[PDB]
Order: structure tokens, then sequence, then C-alpha cells
RNA sequence: GAUAGCUGGUUGUCCGAGAAAGAAUUUUAGUUCAACCUUAAAAAUACCCCAAAAACCCUAAAUUCCAAUGUAUUUUUAAG
RNA sequence: GGGGUGACCUCGGAGUACAAAAAACCCUCCGAGUGAUUUUAAUCUAGACAAACCAGUCAAAAUAACCAUAACAUCACUUA
């Protein structure tokens, strides 16, 4: 990570986490199953369902991505047909 | 550490040496009932009936009923054993069973069934279907007179009430006629008691139709205690069960408070307690003969909720119990995307600030 | 040297719920490897021989005769193979439910 | 012993559950204190000089 | 108001029959490993003795709800030779007409796979359906 | 119902016969929505319930169909009580 | 279990054998 | 490998000489004990530390009154290799709610109720 | 002002709490997670735990899960 | 048990590791890097096991097609 730029000086992002991963507006990073292309003769259907199926990051990860990227990402987007704008935010979290 | 057993276990008695000379079972139904019967022994170890609810194992239960006959067993026997030698005797019989072509009287098989065991049968029917539960709490009794009763569909239609049938309430608006032998010089007393269908108290029931003073058989000469009632069991809560309940008593019985007036559609004033009722009438009444049906809501019930007892029909509905969801977490680890609709109030897009 | 291979985790072959847990519908009982616990009621059976909860309520562990399938030949062999007083007995969890089915409430007095 | 297993069932649970109430109450108090007006001007006192 | 108009919303049942005829009861799934299932809500069961024939419907918890036995004497006097192939039909149709009696229609039959082949038990099996009872109990709503 | 006339006398008796399960004692036919929390989309929803109702007793093609699963069980009963109600014996 | 009162209940290998002078 | 120890029954059934012995009556248990901590928990193992904590025998050489039950005669045999135990005499009664600041615990094990009188 | 997972050095006082290693890694002279621990904040149960319960050929010390009780600790949230 | 030579590097079963789980050695022994056959074995979703993470495992209800009563593909220590 770039935390101070030669040009501008500001702190840059890594474009991987942005090419393998979506971070929701309430601060959870959404991502894809690792090996669900990957010999799919060879496994279950309940696998390849596990396989298919999207999954959330932990805390660590979620800070992990956090750092890596900028404040560009964690912006309030008002997409058209957003599918995950229901997602977007978070409802009855008792903590 | 090693603990001793709290009794005998149960392949201890058998001997392990010199196993060849014992002798073995070689077929799979054998075995079965060797086990289905070594599985109602009351074991000292933690067994399934315990846990799911044999109802407190073997209990002393009150007889409240007339004594059994008193037959010669001797006699019988031997009438019962010359029958079987004439029967047996026969040589078309012998060819009817050899090819396998005979016919059974189910009518007299059913009459002779009624005469000696339908008491019994129909006394263990009545404590599955738990009528001895809600009426007595305490004492199971057995039907010893038989009581045939059966509603008029129409000119020549007549659907019988057995131990445990359904009749719809369009078959049972009128009331029925009842039938069961008994000389000329006892009383009677019948009660239609509805266990479930009370919308106030749980452990109260309904009245339908309450005669008492029967002279012999003439159902219709005794004076009617309660009017008959059509069935009238809600929509949504089915299946209610009503029973007639027949008792033999030895004085002529006669009581103010027990009284119904003639419209009686007032259901405060339509609620029993078959318990009190024997306790009050305890010295002279004796229960000898009981059939219970089952009835569930039809076309009918919205007319004698409406007409007859001047209601709005009451409509219930069989809910289950939401369903069950861990605490949510902050960060779901690994967890589906669809983790946050399961804690979604509702499917509705709320727009906080904008 | 000659022997290879020997490492290799534990599978964590065990029980998961004691008796008098209150478990919930498909909440994992226990895992093994061979038949060590038998399922009973409202205990399902995985192909992996892993028991779950059928229905919610508390866990129960009894000993229990054993009569098999008349299929399976080798327990039918056994059974018949056994003395005319010997009964198979076996462990089996349960799982007695507490929630009831459901309720009859009131939706409109019409 | 003095009691027996069966007589000393549950003989001091209301003791036990009002200490941890108080112990949760105890717990919950935690807040920042309250900010006075008297903390703010006590330090214009540093400078009372002698007229 | 109207003095018959209270409801008390929590209706209570108390009729241990109400969700099994409603097919919303909760049957005993589970065991799957012996033999045979006890997920239903009746089960026929026949006995064949060296002697006598006995078909009884169980409940869930092993009490006898209804059973017809060649020991009786309403069928031991009417018929010879209480443990042929006439006299197993002939307690199917008994214990069928005792079933519709007591307001059971529905009921599971697990026989051994020798026994399901046999001549006696078709028969049996075949009176007590055209008597009315039919086998394969309905399945449970929401199960 | 009795009192709407903007549908047909054979459209009513239709209504009157079918959705008796939701007609007041007092003759009013009632409709109830709770899917959305927006009054519009819930009157909205009373309105084509009615809609569909008012084409279903108004369409003279309705053959009635009925499931299976469901029904099969009231079949068996109904006919398991007739076969102890075809009992012949006059009475009353 | 092996301190249980009820250890061995599942016991059945020595009533069967399945492995002259 | 170092475990917890299963203490059985047979240590804790009392001989009839031992009544005489300590001093104990043989037909009514006292009712209170007065527990004292002689040994440090260190070189002990955790849960004997845990024991002697939930004990309140923190401090050593000061006693502490418990109940005679068999809830904390379980603890107290746990860790009965660091504590001195005694029943709680009463000579003069319990003391009430005007002898509450005039009492002590003699050595002996005598809680007297009028102490120092004037 | 090359770069050093390597060595050496790293400047006032007092007080509070306070850690000996499971997994990956051209990795075992190092890092990154977990488990512990520190600083704040929300809560409620946290240890000790009698029965009862945890496999089939024989198997010890003892374990797991649990009321009561004796104590006040524990779990989540945010920085580490 | 210094490096070099030799041997090993991943996965599973048994003992070490006697009874919940886990548990190392260049510790003692078995094995795997697939074959054969047809029942060609789906979608969606509660709740759970296991686990630092990545990965691995089960699975109720509901849906389409077959008995209108099963579908977990089976066997080779089946675990790899
Ligand atoms: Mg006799
Ligand atoms: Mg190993
Ligand atoms: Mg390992
Ligand atoms: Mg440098
Ligand atoms: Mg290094
Ligand atoms: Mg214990
Ligand atoms: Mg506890
Ligand atoms: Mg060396
Ligand atoms: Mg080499
Ligand atoms: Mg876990
Ligand atoms: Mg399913």
């Amino acid at each position: 990570v770039t935390y101070f730029s030669s040009r501008k000086g500001k702190r840059k992002t890594v474009k991987a986490v942005i090419y393998r991963f979506l971070r929701l507006h309430s601060g959870l990073w959404l991502r894809r199953k690792a090996g669900y292309k990957k010999k799919l003769w060879k496994k279950t259907a309940a696998r390849k369902r596990r396989l298919r199926e999207f999954v959330f990051c932990n805390k660590t990860q979620s800070k992990l991505l956090d750092k890596m990227t900028t404040s560009f990402w964690k912006r309030r987007n008002w997409y058209a047909d957003d599918p995950y704008q229901k997602y977007q935010d978070r409802t009855n979290l008792k903590v | 550490r090693r603990a001793a057993p709290l009794g005998p276990m149960p392949n201890e008695d058998i001997d392990v040496s010199d196993l060849e000379r014992l002798k073995k079972y070689r077929s799979f139904d054998r075995y079965r009932r060797r086990a289905e019967q070594e599985a109602r022994k009351p074991h000292w170890w933690r067994t399934y009936r315990e846990h799911f609810g044999e109802e407190s194992g073997p209990k002393d239960r009150v007889d409240i009923g007339l004594p059994p006959p008193k037959v010669s067993r001797t006699q019988q026997l031997l009438e019962r054993k010359q029958a079987l030698r004439e029967l047996r005797a026969n040589v078309e019989e012998e060819r009817a069973a050899r090819l396998q072509t005979a016919r059974i009287p189910l009518e007299a098989v059913r009459a002779e069934w009624e005469r000696t065991c339908g008491p019994y049968h129909k006394q263990r029917l009545a404590e599955y279907c738990g009528l001895y539960r809600d009426l007595f709490h305490g004492a199971t009794f057995v039907p010893r007179v038989p009581l045939h009763v059966a509603y008029a569909v129409g000119e020549d239609d007549l659907m019988p009430v057995y131990h445990g049938n359904e009749v719809t309430p369009t078959e049972a608006a009128q009331a029925p006629e009842v039938t069961y032998e008994a000389d000329e010089g006892s009383l009677w007393t019948l009660l239609l008691t509805n266990l479930d269908g009370h919308l106030l108290e749980p452990d109260a029931e309904y009245v339908h139709w309450l005669v008492t003073n029967i002279p012999g058989n003439r159902v219709t000469e005794g004076q009617e205690t309660c009017p008959y009632l059509p069935p009238f069991p809600a929509r949504g809560s089915g299946f209610h069960r009503f029973a007639f309940l027949l008792f033999k008593q030895d004085k002529r019985i006669d009581f103010s408070g027990d009284t119904r007036p003639s419209p009686c559609y007032q259901l405060a004033q339509r609620t029993f307690h078959t318990f009190d009722f024997y306790k009050k009438h305890q010295d002279a009444m004796t229960p000898a003969g009981l059939a219970f049906f089952q009835c569930r809501w039809d076309d009918s019930v919205t007319r004698v909720f409406h007409q007859l007892l001047d209601m709005r029909e009451p409509v219930f509905e069989f809910v289950r119990p939401p369903p069950y969801h861990p605490k949510q977490k902050r960060f779901p680890h690994r967890q589906p995307l669809r983790y946050l609709d399961r804690y979604r109030d509702s499917h509705e897009p709320t727009y906080g600030i904008y | 040297s000659k022997n290879l291979g020997g490492k290799s985790p534990g599978k964590r072959f065990g029980i998961k719920k004691m008796e008098g847990h209150y478990v919930h519908a498909g909440n994992i009982l226990a895992t093994q490897r061979h038949f060590r616990w038998h399922p009973g009621a409202h205990v399902g059976l995985g192909k992996n021989k892993c028991l779950y909860a059928l229905e919610e309520g508390v866990v129960r562990y009894t000993k229990e005769v054993y009569v098999p399938n008349p299929s399976n030949s080798e327990a039918v062999d056994l059974v018949t193979r056994l003395p005319q007083g010997a009964v198979l007995y076996k462990t089996f969890v349960h799982v007695v439910p507490a929630k009831p089915e459901g309720t009859f409430k009131l939706v409109a007095m019409l | 012993p003095f009691l027996t297993a069966e007589q000393e069932r549950g003989h001091a649970a209301v003791r036990r559950a009002a200490a941890f109430q108080a112990l949760k109450a105890a717990q919950a108090a935690r807040f920042p204190a309250h900010r006075r007006l008297e903390e703010q001007l006590g330090h214009l006192l540093v400078t009372r000089k002698w007229s | 108001p109207v003095e018959n108009e209270a409801v008390a919303p929590e209706f209570t049942n108390r009729n241990p029959r109400n969700l099994e005829l409603l097919a919303v009861a909760r049957k005993e799934r589970g065991w799957g490993t012996v033999w045979p299932s006890r997920e239903f809500w009746h089960r026929l069961r026949v006995i064949r003795t060296q002697h006598h024939i006995e078909a009884l419907v169980e409940h869930r918890n092993g009490q006898v709800v209804v059973s017809a036995s060649t020991r009786e004497w309403a069928i031991k006097k009417h018929l010879y030779s209480t443990r042929n192939v006439v006299a197993c039909e002939s307690v199917g149709r008994v214990l069928a007409e005792r079933c519709l009696e007591a307001g059971i229609n529905f009921m599971v039959y697990h026989p051994t796979p020798w026994e399901a082949a046999s001549d006696s038990i078709k028969r049996l099996q075949h009176a007590m359906t055209e008597g009315g009872v039919v086998l394969r109990e309905p399945r449970r709503i929401y199960e | 119902l009795a009192s709407a006339d903007w549908i047909a006398e054979p459209v009513r008796l239709k209504l009157a016969v079918k959705h008796k399960n939701r007609i007041n004692r007092s003759g009013e036919l009632i409709l109830t929505s709770e899917c959305s929390r927006y009054q519009f989309r819930n009157l909205a929803d009373c309105l084509q319930k009615l809609r569909d109702m008012i084409a279903e007793a108004s369409q003279p093609a309705k053959e009635p169909s009925r499931e299976d699963a469901e029904l099969r069980r009231s079949r068996i009963e109904n006919m398991n009580r007739e076969r102890l109600r075809k009992k012949r014996i006059s009475s009353a | 279990y092996r301190s249980k009162p009820t250890h061995g209940i599942g016991r059945y290998k020595h009533l069967v054998k399945a492995q002259v002078r | 490998k170092f475990t917890r120890s299963r203490i059985p029954d047979k240590v804790f059934q009392p001989s009839p000489e031992d009544h005489e012995k300590y001093g104990g009556d043989p037909q009514y248990p006292h009712k209170l004990h007065i527990v004292t901590r002689i040994k440090s928990t260190k070189r002990r193992p955790y849960w004997e530390k845990d024991i002697i904590k939930m004990l309140g025998l923190e401090k050593a050489h000061t006693p502490q009154v418990h109940k005679n039950i068999p809830s904390v005669n379980a603890k107290l045999k746990v860790v009965k290799h660091l504590i001195r135990i005694k029943p709680l005499k009463l000579p003069q009664g319990l003391p009430t709610e005007e002898d509450m600041a005039n009492t002590c615990l003699k050595s002996n094990g005598e809680l007297v109720v009028r102490w120092l009188l004037n």
C-alpha cells in the first residue's frame, strides 16, 4: 500500500481488492468462494452450490480491505437497479 | 474406573461357554418377537418410554361401572368346545377352506363382538381418545350395556354414531335416535357433551342434549333437562369430540339446579363439568353406555351461530411458532448474502433521511 | 526412513451435544466414523453417519433393543446366529420436542 | 454436614440473584461525570491580584 | 355487549386426535437404522402364531387402538382353521370394519420381504383396502 | 354484496355462494390486505382481489378445478363415512 | 461409557463365534 | 499425567472414637465452619487456587465463617490440605443487633457476645 | 541517507495492568492470522459444578456436559 | 540431534494419544495420486460440525420428473 503518493501525496488503493471484493455501506465485504470454477466435474452438487454461494468476510479481513481501499470506495452509492441496495444497510443489529 | 450395574444385565443369564449346545433362533421373526417382548419391560436404565411419556407407567384406575356378568366358565368352555367340534365335523367347510373360497357373517361377528368383548374395546378406544381423562380425570369405566345412536339424514338415510366416528353437523342437526337393551324396571339418563368447543374456559365442556329419568328404553318419554342443540364447532379449530354418556340410576333423581330453560341458547348456562355432575349424582347414577364421535366445521355451523346462538361466527387458524434465528453477528463470517434477509423486518426499502 | 504418511489431523469425531442440552432443528448432535450412537426419535442420519436434530428439544441418550433392517444381510445373519435369549442393545440418541406444533389463534370474528 | 443435599436446594438463591443485580447495576452506572460551570470558571482565579 | 361473544383468542383443543386428523401432528421421524420405521400415527401389526392370527392397529406410544384376533369367540365360532389364508382374510375384513367404525382411515404396514410376498398377507391387505381402510398414511403438512 | 347494484344478479349469487367464508353475518363482503406497509398498495391489492372475484364470477367458462394433494384425504374420509351412512332404516 | 453402570450393554461378540481326536 | 484427585467416601466416615478425639457431638453436627488458610497456593494447581479464591481465603491466618452444607463442603474437601477448619461455637448465643459492635472471635473458636464490657 | 529478516545503540520521575508459542510460509535468525494480554464501551451470566448422560473384545489416573452453592467474573463492540 | 551424503516434503487408517476434542519426533506399521457398475445422482434454503484464514462437511421444509411408499449413486478396510 502506498500511504503517501509521489505525485499528489495522497493515499492510493490496491486494485486487486476492488476487482475481487465488494464493500457494502454497512462495513461488510462480499466475496466469491475460491475454486468455484475449477474442476466442476469432480465435485458434488452440494459442494458446487457451496462454491457458487457468496460469502462475507470476518472483522480482520474487513479491516484489512478497508486499509487497502481509499475513502472513494466507502461512499454511499445510489445505483439504478442495484441488486445490493437492499443489503447496503443493516437492520435489527442489537450490539 | 468401573461401576457396578444397578440391577441385572440383559444378556447375563445365558452361558457364554459351550455355545454350540445352546439353542438359537434362526428366524428374524422370532428375534423380533423376543426383542419387542423385552422392550416392554421396566428396565433400570434410561429407556425410550421414560422420556417419551409412558404416562406415569402403571396406574391404578378407579372402576366406576357395573360389575361384569357372572357366567359359568366351565359350562361356557364346554359349549364352546362342542360348537367347535360340530363346526370341524363338517366337510363342506373344509372344502371351502382348502379352496380359499369362504365368507364370514360380518353382522353376526359384530353382534357377538359387542356382546362379549366390545365393551373392553370401546373402553380402550375411549381411553385412547381421552374421554375419561376429561370426564372423570381419575377413573375409567367399561361400557357394559351397548348404545346404538343414529342420526336421520332423510327418509331412508341413517348414519350411525360409533366409537370415534366422524359425523357432519349437517347430519347431526336433528336429535338422534338411541337404542339399548334394558328391562322395564330401571331408569336411565342420557347426556350429550361436547368436550372441545367452549370458547371461554379450556377445562369446561358444553351441553347439547341432557334427558334424565328414562323409563327402560323409551328415551322420548323421559323429561329432557337440556333441549337438543346442533354441534357448533369453530371453523379453525376442527375435530371436536361429542360423547353420549348413558347412566343407569336407582332412585327417581330430582334436581332443580341442573335444569335448563326451554330455549337454552346461553353459552354461559350451557357450561358443564361432568366431574362435578357425577360428584353430585354419584349415589344413584352409574355410567353404563358410551358413544363418542368426531365433528368438524361445515356450512351449517354459520347458521347455528347466527340464528340460534345470536353470535358472530368465530374463525380460528393453526399458526406455527416463528422460525428460530441465532443472534445476529456484526461480521457474519463466511455466511451467504441471504444472511441479512433472515433479520429483515419488512421487504420494503426504507430511506432514512433521503 | 521407512515409515511414511503417518501424519494426519484428527477428524474431531465426537459427541457435540450431551444429555439435557436444548438444541434446535438441524443442530448436529454427534459425528462418528463408525456407528457408535444410533439415531432415535427426531434424530436424522446424514450420509457420513452424523446425527442431527429434526425437532427443537432436549437431547436424551438411552439403551434400547436393536432390531435391524431385514435387508441388511450381515445384521440379519448375526441376529439369526444369536442364541435364544440374546437381545442386541444399542445406545440411541433422541430429541424430546419441547415446543408444540402450533396454536389456534382467533383471526376474525365475522 | 448440617443440611443435606436435598435440604440445601435453593436455600440461598434470592440473595445470589440480588447480589448479581447489584453487580449489574454497578457496572451499568458507568458514564462520564457532569461538567459544571465552577470547573471552568475557577481557572480565572489564577490571576487574582491585590488591588 | 353480547355475553356469548367472549372468545378468549387462545383456543385450546384438548382432543388428542385433533392434529393427527388435521395431518399437522408431529410424526416421529428418526431411527432409519432400525426396523421398522416409527414415523406414523397408526401402524398395522399382523402376528401369525402357529394357532391364531392377530391384527392390531397400534398408536405411536405402543397402545393397541383396535384389534381383531382369531382368539375372539365371534370369529372363532364362525371360522374353521383360524390359521389359514381364509382366516387371515377374515380377520383383515373384520379389522377393516372395526377401523371404519373407530374412525381410523389411514395406517402404515411395514411387513418383512417374505411376509409381503405371502398369500395370506396379500389377501389381508386386499381385504383391508376393499373395506375402506387405505394404507400409506398422508404426508405431514410442513414436515 | 346484496346492495351492490354495479354487478349482475348471477354474479352476485356466485359471489354469495363461493366467497361465503368471507361474508359477514350482516351481508357485508369484506376483503383484507396486509402485504405492504403502504395503504396505497394495500388498497390496490384489495381492489385487485375484488376484480379477480368479479371476473371469476362473471366468466361462465369456469370449470371449478380442485386440487388433489389436499382433497384425496377428504375424498377418502367421505367414502369411509358413507360406507357407514349407507344403512337404510326408516325413522323419525 | 466405561465408568457408567450400563457399560457393556451392547457387548454381543461373546454370544456368537464367527472367526477331532 | 497430574490431574485432580478423587477422594473415596470412606475417608469422610467418622469413627466412634473420633468424636471424643476432636470434641465433636456424635448426634448433632455443628452449624458453621471457621476456615483459615494456613498454607500458600503457590506451587499448587490453578483449580486449588481458584477454590481458595472463591472461598474468600485469599489472606492467610484470617478466619472466615462458612456454612456446613455439602456445596461448600465439596470445595473445603478439595482444598482441605491448605486450610484449618473448626466449628463455630456460640456459648452466649447469636449476637443480637444491640450486641453486634461488642463481639469478638476467640482463638479457641468461640464467638463471645459481650466483649470487654465497660 | 544504496540495501540489510543480521549485530550494536536508543536520553526525566512515579503509578496501573501485564504476555513462553496452534496454523501457514524458499519458512523455522523473520512475518501474517488464531489463542492469551492492554486501553475504552455495551451487556449477562461467568468459573466451582451432586444426580442423570458420553461403544462396541479387557482396560488406571481421570475427562466432557450439567443443577445447587461459594464468589465476581465472563461474553460481545472499537482500537491495538 | 552441525552441515554434506542418505531419507523425506501432499492426503487417509491403527498405535503413541487406555474414557469429550486436540496433540509432536529422521517414532512403529498399513495404504492414495484410482478402478468397476448403473439407480447419471437437481434447484433453493432453516439450522449446525469443523476451522487462524483459504478451504472442507452435514442438512429439515419448499419446488420439476419417476413408485403416486426411495432417490444419501454403490463396491473395493471407503477413510485418502
Ligand atoms: Mg373360557
Ligand atoms: Mg494418526
Ligand atoms: Mg497433526
Ligand atoms: Mg540501514
Ligand atoms: Mg529470518
Ligand atoms: Mg457428574
Ligand atoms: Mg452451569
Ligand atoms: Mg549432536
Ligand atoms: Mg540428497
Ligand atoms: Mg466449534
Ligand atoms: Mg426434503
